[PDB]
């Protein structure tokens, strides 16, 4: 019974239209809700057959299913649409959603809710308007569906089809009464959107149906984030807006050749140069009432330049592109603030371009600045962190120096964010918690990869105490992965994950250096994961013991020397010379056994399986607990 | 392509739109 359904299901996809008469001619009558009500998943998507029809655009199967009976289609379900997953999606939002005005038009004349908000409270309006036709969006807003309803993140309709170039869209939405001054939970007033894009003529119709400027939520007019974005042609109408004032211009022309500066999609250095001359030129229009510029002191991050407070010196370094690559950065400082969130992107541009033209250092200081404005901004900087491991073992591969002070500063903010990575991990239950977890454990991952550098460079007293007291506090927090791999364990562990980029040249696990730096800085030598095993079950299960067997022996001989049983248990009973799969490893580990009777008696116990709970001292208890 | 040091964040960009249909 159920393949029958499941044919049909898959059939839906097909056309079948006069072939599946012979499947419900003379059929049962007690299956139609399990039939036309089948919710299956074709690859994980909550749909039905009329569903998938419209989001595939079938209109034919949808009258193959109301040909003589009908059924219900306004049902929840997640489905997986082309790019990304939507939960709580319904038949007429996957059919507005794939640009399907006859599929739309055909689910609203036999009865479908227009306001069908999913899980994300998102309307099938704006679904439609993602990738909005004028056609498609006629009936929909002639069905009486209110377009001022609002979302998850407060994106309305109109937000969204300024952001995707939808200008018949917007206005169709506009000329019919919409919200011009709607406020996003970000804060943008559906301006910064028209403008994050560059759509001239979007901004042309918002600003015909008086859209105003107002600053969003993050201290940034719509001028503003037009300069930031590197467009020009909105620009130059948000400067024709004739009430823009004069301070705000001559900011917003800086802005702008400062984004032209460092972004891949826009990069001329003639522009940038050009735009900032203007900025000057207009500036100082008047000699009297001259806008001396107020200049934030250097930062040693971009050299030591301070920007350029006259025409001359905006002359002098004309040439010189590398010059202008750090005035745009010192003036896109100034302008957008430490606190913003998309000032650290043309940093770690910047960075990367240093990086990919051989000079580090230079790479590194400019990492480093873009790294603590995003810490102090509070992001989800794992892939900066992964950078800076990536760019230090190129620097460790080249037979290049690294900076002690650096790698202290990049471990002190991967110490940092853990934390807060733990905090986000706790307070989240089951929202994005996947994410939460792969975050924490490539931050581990990242974290050791930057214990691995700084074991290979040269350190003085003080730069080694400073790292060792960095590596101490993150194990004073006991870092666990999803199987209760410690921060010992994945060091040790041989299947803990190496970047597939210069990482690999490296930062190679197990490594014993690591091992070696983590035992003398106090790890907990004897934890265990879920699986239950020690660092030493883990070691033992090696399956390299000839190719790197001086690692393994000087990895052995520290866990030994740290204090560990050589005896304790996992979950499996299994004793770790039992999980020695190796002749050398099992060798080594008997060479190294130091014999007592106490491990030979709670093993004992432990093999006679003597009812010892509630009879022995309770240290001794878990003594033979794991022994 | 992730591999050249090169950003792999585009632009960001999704501060002020959180991305419709993305997630």
């Amino acid at each position: 019974m159920e393949g029958l359904a499941g044919y049909v299901y898959k059939a839906a996809s097909e056309g079948k239209v006069l072939t599946l008469a012979a499947l419900l001619l003379n059929r049962s009558e007690s299956d139609i809700r399990y039939l036309l009500g089948y919710v299956s998943q074709q690859g994980g998507q909550r749909s039905t057959p009329l569903i998938i029809a419209a989001r595939n655009g079938h209109a034919k199967v949808v009258r193959l299913l109301l040909e003589h009976y009908r059924v219900q289609t306004q049902q929840t379900g997640t489905v997986r649409f082309d790019g990304y997953v939507i939960d709580g999606a319904t038949a007429l939002w996957c059919a507005a959603g794939a640009g399907h005005f006859e599929v739309v038009k055909l689910l609203v004349s036999h009865g479908a809710n227009v306001n069908h908000t999913t899980v994300t409270n998102s309307t099938p309006l704006r679904a439609a308007c993602f990738d909005g036709r004028l056609d498609i969006v006629k009936y929909l807003v002639e069905n009486n569906a209110n377009i001022s309803i609002a979302n998850k993140y407060d994106n309305t309709c109109l937000m969204i089809a300024a952001y995707k170039g939808h200008t018949d869209v917007v206005r169709y939405l506009l000329e019919q009464r919409a919200d011009p001054n709607a406020k996003a939970h970000c804060g943008a007033t559906a301006l910064h959107f028209a403008a994050e894009a560059g759509h001239i003529d979007i901004v042309k119709e918002l600003i015909k149906w008086r859209a105003a400027i107002v600053v969003n939520g993050h201290g940034m007019t719509p001028l503003k984030v037009a300069a930031e974005s590197c467009k020009a042609d909105v620009v130059e109408l948000l400067l024709s807006h004739a009430d823009c004032d004069r301070r705000s211009r001559i900011e917003a022309l800086e802005l702008l050749g400062a984004s032209f500066a460092n972004d891949r999609e826009n990069y001329d250095i003639i522009k940038t140069y050009h735009y900032l001359y203007l900025a000057m030129l207009e500036r100082f229009q008047d000699g009297d009432n001259i806008l001396e510029k107020e200049v934030l002191p250097p930062i040693h991050a971009y050299g030591n330049r301070t920007e350029c407070r006259n025409p001359q010196e905006l002359e002098s370094i004309r040439q010189d592109r590398d010059a202008l690559h750090m005035e745009g950065l010192i003036v896109r400082e100034r302008i957008l603030g430490a606190d913003n969130i998309d000032v650290s992107h043309p940093i770690i541009y910047r960075g990367a371009v240093y990086a990919d033209n051989m000079e580090f250092e230079q790479c590194i200081k400019l990492w480093l600045h873009a790294l603590h404005l995003r810490q102090k901004g509070n992001r989800n900087t794992h892939k900066d962190l992964l950078r800076f491991a990536q760019v230090f073992s190129q620097m460790i591969h080249l037979n290049e120096t690294v900076k002690a002070p650096d790698i202290e500063c990049v471990l002190r903010c991967s110490v940092l964010e853990i934390e807060q990575s733990m905090n986000r991990v706790k307070n989240i239950s089951d929202a994005d918690v996947h994410n939460a977890m792969d975050n924490y454990e490539c931050n581990l991952y990242t974290f050791l990869y930057l214990v691995c550098i700084s074991t290979k460079t040269q350190c003085s007293e003080e730069d080694q105490c400073k790292i060792n007291k960095q590596i101490y506090n993150l194990i004073h927090l006991d870092p666990r992965t999803r199987e209760g791999f410690t921060l010992l364990h994945l060091a040790v562990n041989s299947n803990t994950p190496v970047d597939d980029f210069h990482t690999n040249d490296v930062c190679s696990f197990p490594n014993a250096l690591v091992t070696k730096l983590l035992l003398d800085c106090g790890a907990e030598v004897n934890a265990v994961d879920n699986e239950g095993n020690s660092a030493l079950h883990i070691i033992v299960q090696y399956n390299r013991p000839i190719s790197d067997f001086l690692t393994l022996h000087s990895i052995i001989i520290s866990l030994v020397e740290a204090g560990a049983h050589t005896d304790m248990t996992n979950k499996q009973n299994k004793t770790p010379l039992d999980k020695s799969t190796t002749g050398v490893s099992e060798i080594l580990l008997k060479t190294q056994m130091k014999m007592s009777l106490k491990c030979l008696a709670a093993r004992a116990v432990r093999a006679n399986d003597i009812n010892y709970q509630d009879q022995i001292p309770r240290t001794l208890e878990e003594f033979v607990g794991f022994h | 392509t992730k591999y050249t040091f090169f950003p792999p964040k585009k632009s960001h960009g999704s501060c002020a739109p959180p991305v419709s249909r993305a997630g």
